[PDB]
RNA sequence: GGCUAAUCCCCCAUGUGGACCCGCCCCUUGGGGUGUGUCCAAAGGGCUUUGCCCGCUUCCGGAUGGGCCCGCGUCCCAUCAGCUAGUUGGUGGGGUAAUGGCCCACCAAGGCGACGACGGGUAGCCGGUCUGAGAGGAUGGCCGGCCACAGGGGCACUGAGACACGGGCCCCACUCCUACGGGAGGCAGCAGUUAGGAAUCUUCCGCAAUGGGCGCAAGCCUGACGGAGCGACGCCGCUUGGAGGAAGAAGCCCUUCGGGGUGUAAACUCCUGAACCCGGGACGAAACCCCCGACGAGGGGACUGACGGUACCGGGGUAAUAGCGCCGGCCAACUCCGUGCCAGCAGCCGCGGUAAUACGGAGGGCGCGAGCGUUACCCGGAUUCACUGGGCGUAAAGGGCGUGUAGGCGGCCUGGGGCGUCCCAUGUGAAAGACCACGGCUCAACCGUGGGGGAGCGUGGGAUACGCUCAGGCUAGACGGUGGGAGAGGGUGGUGGAAUUCCCGGAGUAGCGGUGAAAUGCGCAGAUACCGGGAGGAACGCCGAUGGCGAAGGCAGCCACCUGGUCCACCCGUGACGCUGAGGCGCGAAAGCGUGGGGAGCAAACCGGAUUAGAUACCCGGGUAGUCCACGCCCUAAACGAUGCGCGCUAGGUCUCUGGGUCUCCUGGGGGCCGAAGCUAACGCGUUAAGCGCGCCGCCUGGGGAGUACGGCCGCAAGGC
RNA sequence: UUCCCGGGCCUUGUACACACCGCCCGUCACGCCAUGGGAGCGGGCUCUACCCGAAGUCGCCGGGAGCCUACGGGCAGGCGCCGAGGGUAGGGCCCGUGACUGGGGCGAAGUCGUAACAAGGUAGCUGUACCGGAAGGUGCGGCUGGAUCCUUUCU
């Protein structure tokens, strides 16, 4: 079994991008999908699609990088520089709306799960709600 | 350590041992000399270093340093002990305060005289 | 012993009302109403006495103040692990304003504890305060709130209230009086004395103000309080002058003897005018009271100041305290002289044995300035107990290994609940402090007015993503089924050959053995070397590996039996049944212990021999425990991969053991070696991670002291934890 | 070209860098400091069992055994429980002094060993066991955190 599917997905993405894959497969869950949807609305990924693999559902996540570079090391700037869990099983983290973090002077994002649904910090503030602090991404 | 573990166990606050049992930490303590002796410092230093063994109002017998160029201490001299150690002498944890009680200030001391306990000359 | 008054005490009455028993009703813990019976009231005084004032009695309500009860929060040691007989509960009493094991009788046998009971140590708690970027740490003086105490221990009495600081009883210690019988006392009130201490004030003024007690009031009391005094203890404000004044005096210092510095500094000129003298001189004080009204409302009027002849204002008017630390680096400020590992300095590294910017003085300089330093202590820096925010291959740090208890954690889909979580409203979050604004003292400190903020908790409403929960479903985790493997995995039994030793026999003779060389030893009672036979114990060559198995310790001839784990294929069954695991329990090399066996070879101890400056040590000869078996202890280790377990993710290449496959090869599972990305102080690690992540456990926090001491638990002991 | 002396180059181990005429561990001596054990003695606390027990509240008596009486009762007084504190006996912990005794740590650095660091001149380390006054030596087993392909002093 897998103790933290959300952490697992975030990590699959990290791991995949660090070797510059075009895509990775994360096992499929609705919640994961909502997170992806935020990422793909926010520009960190090209997008994702539901995919069957050995008869089981997966989410194929299409990765996205920068231009190729000069000098030694042509490797591209990552679009996801940082992707990190906050709340984990074993320490859960809930912020009130006044406590929603502001990630990297607004250049980054935090992703909260709220009773109004999964939101970015900006969405959540405008919506006036707090929630579980899932991950931060920049 | 896991969060669970911190929850079960927690960090230990780190207690601080005192460098000076002048007993109830007092800025100073009064005592009387037992011995006024000279003692020889450790390796890369040579000198006759002036020192006094004091019985204290605390009920403590300690070893003090007698700073300055020369001293009037001896025998049953009453004295005030201020703490702080001489580095290069083993087991001397406190200083004697010049200018208080039976220890006079340093004769003919022009530069910093509030240490060494001597008063201001008249310019002649 | 005698007299006597009252707002002192009692008796009957009146009963608005109220208290109690019993019933009834509504209400729901003992709240409200009602009926009958019983029971319960009072005090008088003043006036201008013909009506007012001051009071008295019962009751209902208000206001304020309190008692009791519950949730939650509130320091260190587990070297404190079990605590408990009013103990835990029940019925009935007693007690109280009132619930209660608060107390008592009887009955039951419970209550509490690893979410730390019981024990020990320390400690009044809080608003706040200090520090800190914050989280946090530390603290609780003064001011405000609560508690507790009044020489120590007990107890009640009187009251609305006390179990009473300046009230009472008793015991104890102490001081004093004492006709020796016996008495008096209680500054943790204001001052003040004394002792202890590094150290902490005046036996001041006033009742004027605010506040309090009694009084109809007039008024009395008030060391509360308003003030003044003392102490740079703190903070704030202020002075020791201002403008001019030399290519620049004298003195002192440095000098390359040319000069440089102190230095516009001084002198001097001019101006201002702290101190000081003279004069005026406060606010804080308008109520209580008087007048009209109506002893109201309303209106009007007069008395009162400790601080103080103070602050302040006006006039006059003198150039009129500066010190303290530092100048090697950290750290802002350098030269001369004296000293010569001395004298000394020192927070750390360090400086001083002849050029010392580090000692001591001087000149000069830096920093602050009515202060400047020192010691102590708190936070800081210290992300050096790491929530924010650390770690464990070799630096401290993975438990010797497992099994599993408690606990922590938990795949995919749907539905109910809405405990966590989030949002709104509301109540609370006193005052002071902090923040912001405006204001009052000439400013400020200080103060006033207003505003904002605020975690947490109560109540009502709402949201459902995530966590929880209940209900249902799935199969990717886990387990199972069938079939097929490899294996020093374990236990019992048997058995085979080589070799050593010894015993018997044959043949044979002069040594063998051993070392660097020797010698002790063994051999003419015939050894060694050779052949045959026998006994016995221990261990299994080749195969054999850079191999295999096990969780670790560890496992190696062959055979059989009993038994554990594991891998692959098929995709058949169950349907999250999972991971981890404090404690517990079990296993745990060698040595070691107990009882009994065994005993070939080896061999601690021991007995000997040459070495050789000695020798107990390295070499040689012998040799006991032990090594082996049974059973029972011991529980260590470089028990090592010095690397906890599980899961997911991130290039390859190469060698290899073991399955499957359509068998250059592909696809599982082990063992190795190089290397992508990445990581690491580096060495190195790198799909067998030391990479990226989640879960859980164990552990570390400078080196010695020391795996010591003390304590506890375990052990026969050794000794272990 | 083996050996002696001096030297050059590559490499390897090192705890040396005042650089092997090095370093450290250990021992005896001297001085200082703190502490462990500890007979015995001094005081303190606490628990249990039994005995004594003030004040006071409460309970019972309150009687031709006292006082008041409206005869209802009240007060004095008496007895009891509880009870501060004291005594006896024992159990447990804390403080003080402490004969005798254990190691420890500093410090002039002198004495003596030569154990470890280089293959440290017997590879080291290690658990345990015996011997030794100790340094250490040996046995059994283990680890690599071992160099490489006569016994040889101190500086
Ligand atoms: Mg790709
Ligand atoms: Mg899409
Ligand atoms: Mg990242
Ligand atoms: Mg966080
Ligand atoms: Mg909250
Ligand atoms: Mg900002
Ligand atoms: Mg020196
Ligand atoms: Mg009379
Ligand atoms: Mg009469
Ligand atoms: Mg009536
Ligand atoms: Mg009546
Ligand atoms: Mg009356
Ligand atoms: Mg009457
Ligand atoms: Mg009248
Ligand atoms: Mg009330
Ligand atoms: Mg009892
Ligand atoms: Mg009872
Ligand atoms: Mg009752
Ligand atoms: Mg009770
Ligand atoms: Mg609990
Ligand atoms: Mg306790
Ligand atoms: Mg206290
Ligand atoms: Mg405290
Ligand atoms: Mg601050
Ligand atoms: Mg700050
Ligand atoms: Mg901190
Ligand atoms: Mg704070
Ligand atoms: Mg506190
Ligand atoms: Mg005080
Ligand atoms: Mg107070
Ligand atoms: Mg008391
Ligand atoms: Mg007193
Ligand atoms: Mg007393
Ligand atoms: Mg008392
Ligand atoms: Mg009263
Ligand atoms: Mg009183
Ligand atoms: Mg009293
Ligand atoms: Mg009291
Ligand atoms: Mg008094
Ligand atoms: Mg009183
Ligand atoms: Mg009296
Ligand atoms: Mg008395
Ligand atoms: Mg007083
Ligand atoms: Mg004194
Ligand atoms: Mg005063
Ligand atoms: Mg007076
Ligand atoms: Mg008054
Ligand atoms: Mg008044
Ligand atoms: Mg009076
Ligand atoms: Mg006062
Ligand atoms: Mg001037
Ligand atoms: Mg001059
Ligand atoms: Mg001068
Ligand atoms: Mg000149
Ligand atoms: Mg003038
Ligand atoms: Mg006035
Ligand atoms: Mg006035
Ligand atoms: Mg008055
Ligand atoms: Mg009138
Ligand atoms: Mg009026
Ligand atoms: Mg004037
Ligand atoms: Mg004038
Ligand atoms: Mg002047
Ligand atoms: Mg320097
Ligand atoms: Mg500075
Ligand atoms: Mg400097
Ligand atoms: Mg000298
Ligand atoms: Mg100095
Ligand atoms: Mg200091
Ligand atoms: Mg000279
Ligand atoms: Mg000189
Ligand atoms: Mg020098
Ligand atoms: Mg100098
Ligand atoms: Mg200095
Ligand atoms: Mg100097
Ligand atoms: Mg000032
Ligand atoms: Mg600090
Ligand atoms: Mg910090
Ligand atoms: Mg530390
Ligand atoms: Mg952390
Ligand atoms: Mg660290
Ligand atoms: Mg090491
Ligand atoms: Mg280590
Ligand atoms: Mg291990
Ligand atoms: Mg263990
Ligand atoms: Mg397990
Ligand atoms: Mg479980
Ligand atoms: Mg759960
Ligand atoms: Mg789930
Ligand atoms: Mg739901
Ligand atoms: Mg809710
Ligand atoms: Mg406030
Ligand atoms: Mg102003
Ligand atoms: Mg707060
Ligand atoms: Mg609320
Ligand atoms: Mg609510
Ligand atoms: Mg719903
Ligand atoms: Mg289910
Ligand atoms: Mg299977
Ligand atoms: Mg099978
Ligand atoms: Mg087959
Ligand atoms: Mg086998
Ligand atoms: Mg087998
Ligand atoms: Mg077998
Ligand atoms: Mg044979
Ligand atoms: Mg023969
Ligand atoms: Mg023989
Ligand atoms: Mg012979
Ligand atoms: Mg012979
Ligand atoms: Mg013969
Ligand atoms: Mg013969
Ligand atoms: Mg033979
Ligand atoms: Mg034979
Ligand atoms: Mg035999
Ligand atoms: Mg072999
Ligand atoms: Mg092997
Ligand atoms: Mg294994
Ligand atoms: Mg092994
Ligand atoms: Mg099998
Ligand atoms: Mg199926
Ligand atoms: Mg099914
Ligand atoms: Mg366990
Ligand atoms: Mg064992
Ligand atoms: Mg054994
Ligand atoms: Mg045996
Ligand atoms: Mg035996
Ligand atoms: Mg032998
Ligand atoms: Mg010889
Ligand atoms: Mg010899
Ligand atoms: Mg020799
Ligand atoms: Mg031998
Ligand atoms: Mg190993
Ligand atoms: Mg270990
Ligand atoms: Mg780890
Ligand atoms: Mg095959
Ligand atoms: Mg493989
Ligand atoms: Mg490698
Ligand atoms: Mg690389
Ligand atoms: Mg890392
Ligand atoms: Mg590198
Ligand atoms: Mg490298
Ligand atoms: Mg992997
Ligand atoms: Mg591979
Ligand atoms: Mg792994
Ligand atoms: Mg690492
Ligand atoms: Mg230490
Ligand atoms: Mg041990
Ligand atoms: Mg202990
Ligand atoms: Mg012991
Ligand atoms: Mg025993
Ligand atoms: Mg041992
Ligand atoms: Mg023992
Ligand atoms: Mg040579
Ligand atoms: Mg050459
Ligand atoms: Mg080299
Ligand atoms: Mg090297
Ligand atoms: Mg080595
Ligand atoms: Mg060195
Ligand atoms: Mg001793
Ligand atoms: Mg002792
Ligand atoms: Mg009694
Ligand atoms: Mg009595
Ligand atoms: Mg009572
Ligand atoms: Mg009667
Ligand atoms: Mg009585
Ligand atoms: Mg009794
Ligand atoms: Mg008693
Ligand atoms: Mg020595
Ligand atoms: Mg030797
Ligand atoms: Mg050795
Ligand atoms: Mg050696
Ligand atoms: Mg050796
Ligand atoms: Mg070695
Ligand atoms: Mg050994
Ligand atoms: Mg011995
Ligand atoms: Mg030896
Ligand atoms: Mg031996
Ligand atoms: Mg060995
Ligand atoms: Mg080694
Ligand atoms: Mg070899
Ligand atoms: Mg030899
Ligand atoms: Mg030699």
């Amino acid at each position: 079994m897998l103790t933290d599917p959300i952490a697992d997905m975030l990590t699959r993405i990290r791991n995949a991008t660090r070797v510059y894959k075009e895509s990775t497969d994360v096992p499929a869950s609705r919640f994961k999908e909502e997170i992806l949807r935020i990422l793909a609305r926010e520009g960190f990924i090209k997008g994702y699609e539901r995919v069957d693999v050995d008869g089981k559902p997966y989410l194929r996540v299409y990765l996205k990088y920068g231009p190729r570079r000069q000098g030694p090391d042509p490797r591209p700037e990552q679009v996801i520089h940082h992707i990190r869990r906050i709340s984990k099983p074993g320490r859960r983290v809930y912020v009130g709306v006044k406590e929603i973090p502001r990630v990297r002077r607004g250049l980054g994002i935090a992703i909260l799960s709220t009773s109004k649904g999964v939101l970015t910090d900006r969405e959540a503030r405008k919506l006036g709600v707090g929630g579980e602090l899932i991950c931060e991404v920049w | 350590p896991t969060i669970n573990q911190l929850v079960r166990k927690g960090r230990e606050k780190v207690r601080k041992k005192s460098k000076v049992p002048a007993l109830k930490g007092a800025p100073f303590r009064r005592g009387v000399c037992t011995v006024v002796r000279t003692v020889t410092p450790k390796k890369p230093n040579s000198a006759l270093r002036k020192v006094a063994k004091v019985r204290l109002t605390s009920g403590y017998e300690v070893t003090a340093y007698i700073p300055g160029e020369g001293h009037n201490l001896q025998e049953h001299s009453v004295v005030l002990i201020r703490g702080g150690r001489v580095k290069d002498l083993l087991g001397v944890r406190y200083h004697i305060v010049r200018g208080v009680y039976d220890a006079a200030g340093v004769k003919d001391r022009k530069k910093s005289r509030s240490k060494y306990g001597t008063k201001k000359p008249k310019e002649a």
